[PDB]
């Protein structure tokens, strides 16, 4: 006979014990640990909440394995990928090039919480946290990698995040201060209870009926697999949280949280929020990006931060307000910008499509609109050149992405601009220029790809030489999803 | 006498990189800043003058002043706004 | 031109053979190894950037390429799952069946006793391996590097929690002798285990990449393995265990699979001249508590000074015959 | 460690002993074993030429059932079925009435060999035999089995082979003959080397590229993971027709083998050929049904019987002429008697898909052109009541098909007539004549729906009667696939 | 009214429960049953028709419904394999391992010409079993009934593989000793097993299905479990085969499996007055066999006499336990 | 009265059964057989007569003889073919 599982689950993470040969000091160095002069004894209250053991991993895991490469065999001759949705296709390569590497970075991410953590909790969490997302990178390079011999795009899945091409400085930008580069307690909050928790778990599901949706059969089994291992460890950073609360640090913990939304937020509202709203064809839209956001993300974080002790972020209305407005700017700034994406971008302004964006945005066409009714008037006149541009967006210090936001009869474009030590820094939002305010060390000799540029970092200091230092060549730079092809309906 | 400065040009949606002269004046920061503006996303309004103002604190420039004179941060950002005058 | 479509990765272009699964999903993956002056994409006097330039670049052990490295087993984690789903069958089978038996009953008095003192305690060396492996992890130079210490340290957790179930079922079976309760102090306090915790305390805190690999890799993992899965394990079986016996034979297994991927390493690093040295020094600065460990370990056991000759040589002979 | 698999296989079927307590011929009684005075020495000649062992099978198995399995979950709520052309529906359904439970039955045809088989490694082999048709069988009750509430003719992957309709009985009358009601070295050779090495393993082959060619990932997933169990147990009359030919016996297994290759050919005419040739669509035909049946069936049986030491069966160049006429036949006959089997079936007559038909068989516009002329007509003159019958067709006596044939310029339609003790039996072709003929006790008082009607036991004895006979109702009763559509062509 | 689509499967219909991945893929699936009068689709008096006439239909043992069967494991192939899978993982698992550490050496001269003779020669008996029980598949009257007998054959072909497979270890380590060689004239002239050869090669010839059952389900299969796997296999472990006394218990487990279904069966058959007085003439019939084969074998082994009173005893319990 | 035969109709793709009279001359067999293949798989050929043969054998019947005279066996095949006559 066999034990049940909570006889002895307890055993395998009851394994501090007081140093005595080096110091508890030297053996979790507070850069690393975050342990924030809370002892080793109440860091023990830490709970779990999802419980597992190595063999119910090793093979509930061998399984979904199974499964996941199966329906890729199966799939392959059938070759959807020739045939999809050129607009999918595109959602496709962006997902790989920006996300297959910092899933990979995040095992160390995990590593650092499964050395680091005084929670011994933690500590075994985290070990299949690192496991988790050694098989994300994994399977998320052997995925595309079906698709090299069709396009050199898809050898960006691997070589995206090698690059300085500006999209991926505003990925590692992320993912480094999120996770590389904090202390455990700080990791287990910002990445697996703000990012992982917050943000990453509900979209992986909406990706994956979107896959589905799309008759993408291979990648809605690949995403929706992927996802089913998300909680076990996201669920790290809630207890840290009941620890930092119940012992005297409320505040330490706000911040964090405070600065990893935001940080998740400006991310996301690039690489999601365009995709849903102008990427993914009109018949397939199920919801809005802003609908999608306060049905599955904002309210499940109220109620979170509720249940923990937390307060709502002082940016919070702000943040309510942006849902009508941000996306919409980055998804601008890609289209127009698209021979710096490895990815073709589709416009999405189609008319029956500038409608659906009317009901979803009332003010859409008077403001957004008109920015694209010159871009289509110039299309419809045989002047393309003046849709792709000759100078440089502005980049936010912070995000490393351009400052944007509402033009035509509601212009409304600010930049949160700030003085510190002799330098000029730009910020696209109040809430950017505060996680530097808070922490300016922490970002201070950063150079954003403009900053570079105006440095005399980029040689020839030229648009030609600004992509070859962001390693773009024909064949890989972006152009429109559809070629043009929704310019008929205007002539 | 090569200076750069950030456009925030009116009914834009979107900071840009403008290089402009030391030696110019505002009408001609405007037209510089325009180049990358009108006829891209913005609509010409040939009724109204381009004035240059300060971003960070709302100070309207005359067209005549030069950049030299403008007492600016490199890179600092500029309204590029549409009036009379 | 527009660049053509390739083959297979860029990095892995024009190889001769067709890239392995392993080479598409494990190679040139770590981003960090860029920009050795701001490895990390913020300030670069961040803490952490110091801590990867201090004990990742300027690690005296030292190679042109690190991303060459290949791990001889090629584990991914599909084949990895594979492999431990079949070795886990096979020890629930063992427990299950030995239950069934009722084999915990059979063993003698003295035996339980004796597991209480050098079996038991291990939760927690096998967890600090655990620390250790994952902390090899998280600043080698390479990902082909990484991956041996994830899927090694996921190992030892496994080794952690079988010996967390056992110490259940010896709790049930003889709930007099503190299964479960006194481990923590055994470990603290008796001298047979402060030889093991004093290696393990001052090797978990040696930051420096390659210094880690030796110190954990090359010293105290032959070491804990002869003392606790050799010499504990045929001793088991001399007196009647054989579920112990046949479990550290189990997981001799894994450490003889750490033990093939730590010689790859090592004939990699002797491609360059210095190396060898360099580790021959981090080798002489640790073996002696390494020493220290096993003679306070076999020690106390039966036909102790034996076990003592037998685990000094066999773990000696890992690293002789990698050429140090 | 482990030994090779070479180095002890052998003992696994070292098992022959020399019974004591009992007789040899009560223990093998030779109406089970067929050992036709072989002795138990020489049957242990008997070597499979793939082998494996019982840890090989459940782990190998273990993996394919997880693949299939999942794919299945994995498209389930795609519903691909929903918009299937209507004909690869119908494709489906005709394929799981007929065979779910032929497969089931199989297991018992493997069951007969494991006990009766003198070769101690033929009884190993039909173990795994057994398994695998217990595989097919469930499995394919588990796949039609997501459809039942789209339809009651899914329904009939379970029923079809409980009823007596005629469909139904021409495959019980096939099967039964062929591996349940015949002894082991019999079975052996008539089921797999003859119907499954013969044309199942090929048949497949081609089902599986078709399923994926219509966009059914879930079905080619199914056949392609069944088609690579066949060849394990298919191998095992190979090396009986050895042993047969090496001691006194070329003419009995001349004789089974010639039987078990025309009762197939019939079945696998009014099975596959009319799928082919006109249910599959225009632009999906990859061969023609007699181009499929020249390059994998029929060299494939000269390249066997050759080096078995066997000859080509005397009715072999009839057979190779009816591939241009048979299974044009049987689908006039299913299409036109459309109500009386359980899918709908595809008239594929349209004038594109005529001049296909006249390519692959020149001949054909000027013969069965004709026939589809007169319905074509009455359909365009809306008079639908005479595309359907009102009379039994004649059924052939061995085969239990009807007895069809070339109609228009070149009229050719025969009746293989037998008196045999004072009844008159009707048989669809020389050969199916010469099946009852050399052994007329085998198949005396069987009778098929005609006899049946013509006897008195259906009742009422009209049309209605023996609908209900056959177990068919109004939601079952098979109609044109396209519901008439190709008709608009003629207007 | 045209027919409206169901729930489930026709047969099936309104049942309160959703009928299980199991009844969907079993049940009401052989169609011989059809039509008792002529059972296949051909001519009525060929000895097939016959042959299911008599001894499918014409058994005493009767029930008005045998689809109602229910086998309470509710194997199907799917969860055959996952279930086998594991278990071969843990027996390949101890043949590996062992092999490893030289377990065959330990044994003792006696021992070895022990395995010769009781161990060995069971490749005969076991593939007999199988025979066995591939014959009720192929004669009982109901689908259900013939999968438990499916995936029991499946078994007994198992127990010859994993015997088969030792003997070839244990030959390579005593080649001297003839294992593999010999056994035919042990099963064949040893009077150790005359008792099970006998008793087996009469069963054999039970052609009528409610015999065959019981004959191999209920008398012979209890009687070669409690003598090969619990008394050789108890024996085995006392003299220091951990091994055998390891695969005989992993044996057992598909032994007592076979013993569930049997169990239900019997439960099942009760319902109808006569069945159990029928089933018990059956049993008065065959069990001085088995007598004769406990007896012969059993008493050839150490401490026999004991050996025969306890397979004896547990064999009878078997019965006993079902209500006979 | 009522009596079995299998009409092979020409230029038809199958035999089928038709119910006759013992009674009906083979002008009444032949109207009877039609009814199942004329305007539905074959073409009134309204220049022809159709005549009754027997299938085995050949043999051509008058127009006029009758099912009883004809010695036939129950369900005997019958050629129904087109003849000037
Ligand atoms: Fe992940
Ligand atoms: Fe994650
Ligand atoms: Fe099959
Ligand atoms: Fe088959
Ligand atoms: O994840
Ligand atoms: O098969």
């Amino acid at each position: 006979s066999m034990l049940k599982r909570e006889d002895w689950y307890d055993l395998t993470r009851t394994t501090n014990w007081t140093p005595k040969y080096v110091t508890e000091n030297e053996l979790f160095p507070e850069e690393m640990s975050g342990a924030r002069g809370i002892s080793m004894e109440a860091w023990e209250k830490y709970d779990e909440p999802y419980k597992i053991t190595y063999p119910e991993y090793v093979s509930i895991q061998r399984e979904k394995d199974s499964g996941a490469y199966s329906i890729k065999a199966a799939l392959e001759r059938d070759g959807f990928v020739d045939r999809a949705d050129p607009g999918w296709v595109s959602t496709m390569q962006l997902h790989f090039g920006a996300i297959a590497l910092e899933e990979y970075a995040a095992s160390t991410a995990e590593a650092r919480m499964a050395r680091f953590a005084k929670a011994p909790g933690n500590r075994n969490m985290a070990t299949f946290g690192m496991m988790d997302e050694n098989r994300h990178g994994q399977i998320q390079l052997y995925f595309p990698y079906a698709n090299v011999k069709r396009s050199r795009k898809w050898d960006w899945a691997h070589k995206a995040i090698h690059t300085n091409e500006w999209a991926a400085i505003a990925a590692r930008s992320f993912f480094d201060d999120m996770m590389m580069t904090r202390d455990s307690v700080a990791v287990s909050i910002m990445l697996t209870f703000a990012f992982e928790t917050g943000f990453c778990n509900m979209q992986f599901l909406g990706l994956a009926a979107d896959a589905a949706e799309a008759g993408d059969h291979t990648f809605a089994s690949l995403i929706s697999s992927i996802q089913t291992d998300e909680s076990r460890h996201a669920q790290q950073g809630g207890p840290s949280l009941k620890i930092l609360v119940e012992n005297g640090k409320k505040d330490e913990a706000q911040q964090m949280v405070d600065v990893a939304i935001w940080r998740s937020w400006k991310l996301f509202s690039v690489l999601t929020g365009p995709i849903m709203d102008y990427y993914t064809p009109l018949e397939s839209r199920n919801q809005s990006f802003k609908e999608f956001m306060l049905e599955w993300i904002v309210a499940q974080f109220e109620r979170q931060l509720l249940d923990l002790g937390l307060d709502k972020p002082w940016y919070w209305d702000q943040f309510m307000q942006d849902l009508d407005e941000t996306h919409h700017g980055m998804h601008l700034g890609v289209w127009y910008w698209r021979p710096t994406v490895w990815w073709d971008p589709a416009a999405g302004v189609s008319p029956e499509e500038r409608e659906w964006l009317e009901e979803k945005y009332p003010g859409w066409n008077d403001t957004w609109g008109q920015c694209w009714d010159v871009i289509t008037d110039n299309l419809v006149n045989g002047k393309p050149e003046l849709t792709v541009p000759e100078t440089l967006p502005t980049i936010c210090n912070m995000c490393n992405l351009p400052i944007a936001h509402t033009p035509g009869n509601k212009w409304n474009v600010k930049d949160y601009q700030l003085e510190y030590e002799g330098r000029l820094y730009h910020f696209g939002s109040e809430a950017d220029r505060w996680c530097f305010q808070i922490d300016p060390e922490r970002y201070e000799n950063h150079t954003n790809l403009v900053d570079r540029f105006l440095k005399g970092e980029i040689q020839p200091a030229d648009l030609a030489g600004a992509l070859m230092y962001m390693s773009l060549e024909p064949g890989v730079m972006g152009d429109d999803a559809h070629d043009y092809e929704w310019v008929k309906a205007y002539q | 006498a090569t200076f750069p400065i950030m456009s925030n040009f009116e009914r834009d949606f979107v900071i840009q990189l403008v290089p402009v002269d030391t030696e110019d004046t505002m009408d001609q920061v405007a037209e510089k800043c325009a180049y990358h503006s009108i006829n891209r996303r913005v609509h010409p309004q040939p009724e109204k003058i381009l004035r240059v103002r300060r971003h960070e604190d709302g100070t309207l420039f005359p067209r005549g002043m030069i950049v030299s004179d403008a007492g600016l941060r490199p890179t600092e950002t500029l309204d590029i706004i549409f009036m009379d005058n | 031109e527009a660049l053509k479509p390739l083959k297979t990765w860029s990095h892995l272009a024009g190889n001769r053979r067709r890239p392995s699964e392993y080479e598409v999903v494990s190679t040139n993956l770590h981003y960090f190894t860029d920009n050795p002056e701001r490895p990390w994409e913020l300030d670069s006097n961040l803490p952490m950037q110091t801590w990867y330039k201090k004990y990742c670049f300027d690690s005296p052990l030292k190679h042109d390429d690190w991303n060459a490295f290949r791990d001889p087993d090629q584990l991914v984690y599909r084949t990895y799952n594979l492999l431990q789903d079949g070795q886990e069958s096979y020890v629930q089978g063992l427990f299950d069946q030995l239950n069934d038996r009722g084999h915990d009953q059979m063993l003698t008095r003295e035996w339980v006793e004796t597991l209480a003192r050098f079996y038991t305690p291990a939760r927690y060396l096998f967890h600090a391996l655990q620390m250790g492996s994952v902390y090899i992890h998280q600043i080698a130079p390479a990902s082909t590097i990484t991956n041996c210490a994830t899927y090694e340290t996921a190992d030892h957790l496994r080794w952690l929690t079988h010996t967390a179930y056992r110490t259940r079922e010896l709790a049930n079976c003889y709930p007099d002798v503190g299964f479960g309760k006194r481990e923590r102090d055994v470990w603290e306090n008796d001298p047979a285990w402060q030889g093991f915790r004093e290696l393990i305390e001052k090797a978990l805190i040696a930051w420096d990449w390659g210094e880690a690999f030796t110190a954990i890799n090359l010293v105290t993992k032959p070491a804990v393995e002869e003392a606790l899965l050799q010499q504990l394990g045929s001793l088991a079986q001399s007196e009647g265990d054989t579920l112990l016996g046949l479990l550290a034979q189990a997981q001799k297994r894994d450490a003889e699979r750490h033990r093939r991927w730590s010689s790859a390493l090592v004939k990699m690093a002797l491609e360059k001249e210095g190396n060898r040295e360099v580790l021959q020094k981090w080798v002489a600065k640790w073996e002696p508590l390494a020493d220290k460990a096993i003679e306070a370990y076999c020690s106390a056991l039966p036909d102790g000074e034996n076990a003592i000759v037998e685990a000094k040589s066999a773990s000696r002979y890992v690293r002789q015959m990698m050429g140090l």
